[PDB]
């Protein structure tokens, strides 16, 4: 299973991974099962820039 | 081959329905469960819960 585990935090003002404290909770699970090894995102590419 | 039915014949080629129910164990989480109803809760006194 896999948990993705999010926070939203708009206390953020714009710096580059400012100091705190926080903590993310469980959403949902799911099974698959391979040897991953990989990973990559894609992007939206039709609006480019 | 068509089954020909014959709504005035006897038993045998009247219209027989068998439906069949495929159950394994998979590695998936609980998807198909039923579970017990929940009893009436007690309250100030020494029970199994
Ligand atoms: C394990 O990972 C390797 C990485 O390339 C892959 O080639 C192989 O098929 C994987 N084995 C299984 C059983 O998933």
């Amino acid at each position: 299973y896999f948990k993705i585990y999010s926070k939203h935090t708009p206390v953020n003002l714009g710096r580059d991974l400012p100091q705190g404290f926080s903590a993310l909770e469980p959403l949902v699970d799911l099974p698959i099962g391979i040897n991953i090894t990989r990973f990559q995102t894609l992007l939206a590419l039709h609006r480019s820039y | 081959q068509s089954y020909g039915f014959r709504p005035t014949y006897g038993v045998g080629h009247q219209p027989y329905r068998v439906v069949v129910l495929s159950f394994e164990l998979l590695h998936a989480p609980a998807t198909v469960c039923g579970p017990k109803k929940s009893t009436n809760l007690v309250k100030n006194k020494c029970v199994n819960f």
